[PDB]
RNA sequence: GCCCGGAUAGCUCAGGGUAGAGCAGGGGAUUGAAAAUCCCCGUGUCCUUGGUUCGAUUCCGAGUCCGGGCACCA
């Protein structure tokens, strides 16, 4: 018998369980704890793993309902050319590279999310993701 | 083999041939009302007790109990 | 700090602090510099304490130009001691400034860096200072 | 504080193209087994932190410190 808190948040797609911040804000709850574990890192899987967070909403009676999307664009590009931080020193650091579409498909994914249906401001979009790691755009 | 530095941190085996000391830790529950817990985990940090668990007793609604592996020494 | 690495002479007269300076008068390596006000002996330390302040100033870029050299020793009597007996000992080196002179200049450097880096600077030094910008009139000169 | 320097292995230390030696150890050679002697082998986050360089123990900062100078210090 918790009240109706409006739950926004910052989880992430895959590490999952009732280790903090899974505890603190979702203790105004009482729901299934290992759900964002269960169905949001099997259905959003495709895409690998990573950060997205979860909105959901509790009701007195103890009721869940919650809904999410796409990991962050600095993960699709640590898959890119393997990356697992950026380049510390970027601005001249030229780890990794890409080309202006296979920085291109990396907006296939996070599409529904800003508010550029055009994969060219979809594109320096991901690809600006890209400096503040500096992997770079050929030619 | 293992031994305890006992009553004499002076009276060491010798830290030439050593790897491991060990700090006696325990098991700490601590029962707070309501989110006093922020300052709870701040003073729990710096006694370097490592956060292992915590559960909420609803109701209303304050009420949270947290456990943790604590250095012996470190509370006293 | 600096001090001359040899010297035809120990030892220099005090001689006079007259007159505007001599030359140095117009920025001439960077974008901003800091120009004296009025005449003194400006010691090395008190250099030293200068260019550090604007260096920790600019942890990571920045020219610093330092237009002003301590060539004139400083002389003082040991303590406690009567008149007499010859010139006392040098105990440090100073340079001549003159009103006018340019003693410091920053490059690569924001505007704001530039103007703040030259006023802690100037609060080192013994004398009124005046932050400038290259001009002009220091690319006629 | 200051001038000179000086922090490099558990310890005492040599020194702009990733640094070693004595020593302590552990093991080994020698012995019947030791002691002495000798061989072999490490973790150096080159004191800490930041920057400089393609390359820093080195250079620039800062921090804490060590040995000598001044100075405070019945
Ligand atoms: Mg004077
Ligand atoms: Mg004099
Ligand atoms: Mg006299
Ligand atoms: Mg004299
Ligand atoms: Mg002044
Ligand atoms: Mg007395």
């Amino acid at each position: 018998k918790k009240v109706v808190a409006v739950v926004k948040l910052q989880l992430p797609a895959g590490k999952a369980t009732p280790a903090p911040p899974v505890g603190p804000a979702l203790g105004q709850h009482g729901a299934n704890i290992m759900e964002f574990v269960k169905a949001f890192n099997a259905a959003t899987a495709n895409m690998g793993d990573a950060i997205v967070p979860v909105e959901i909403t509790i009701y007195a009676d103890r009721s869940f309902t919650f809904v999410t999307k796409t990991p962050p664009a600095s993960y699709l590009i640590r898959k890119a050319a393997g990356l697992e931080k950026g380049a510390h020193k970027p601005g001249r650091e030229k780890v990794g590279r890409i080309t202006w579409e296979q920085v291109l498909e990396i907006a296939k994914q996070k599409m529904p999310d800003l508010n550029t249906t055009d994969l060219e401001a979809a594109a320096r979009m991901i690809a600006g993701s890209a400096r503040s790691m500096g992997v770079e755009v050929v030619g | 083999g293992e031994e305890v530095e006992v009553h004499n941190p002076a009276d060491l085996p010798d830290p030439t041939r050593i790897e491991e000391i060990l700090e006696p830790y325990v098991k700490l529950t601590i029962f707070t009302p309501e989110e006093y817990v922020g300052s709870l985990m701040q003073l729990l940090q710096e006694k370097r007790g490592r956060l292992v668990n915590m559960n909420y007793l609803p109701g209303a609604q304050k009420r949270v109990e947290l456990v943790y592996e604590a250095p012996f020494a470190e509370i006293l | 700090m600096l001090m001359p690495r040899r010297m035809k002479y120990r030892k220099q007269q005090r001689g006079r602090l007259k007159g505007a300076t001599k030359g140095g008068d117009y920025v001439a390596f960077g974008d901003y510099g800091l120009v004296a006000l009025e005449p003194a002996w400006i010691t090395a330390q008190q250099i030293e304490a200068a260019r550090v302040a604007m260096v920790r100033h600019f942890r990571r870029g920045g020219k610093i130009f330092i237009r002003i050299f301590p060539d004139k020793p400083y002389t003082k009597k040991p303590l406690e001691v009567r008149m007499g007996k010859g010139k006392g000992n040098v105990e440090g080196y100073v340079a001549v400034v003159k009103p006018g002179r340019v003693m410091f200049e920053v490059a690569g450097v924001t505007e704001e860096q530039a103007m703040e880096a030259l006023r802690i600077a100037g609060h080192k030094l013994p004398i009124k200072t005046k932050i400038v910008r290259r001009d002009a009139y220091d690319e006629a000169q």
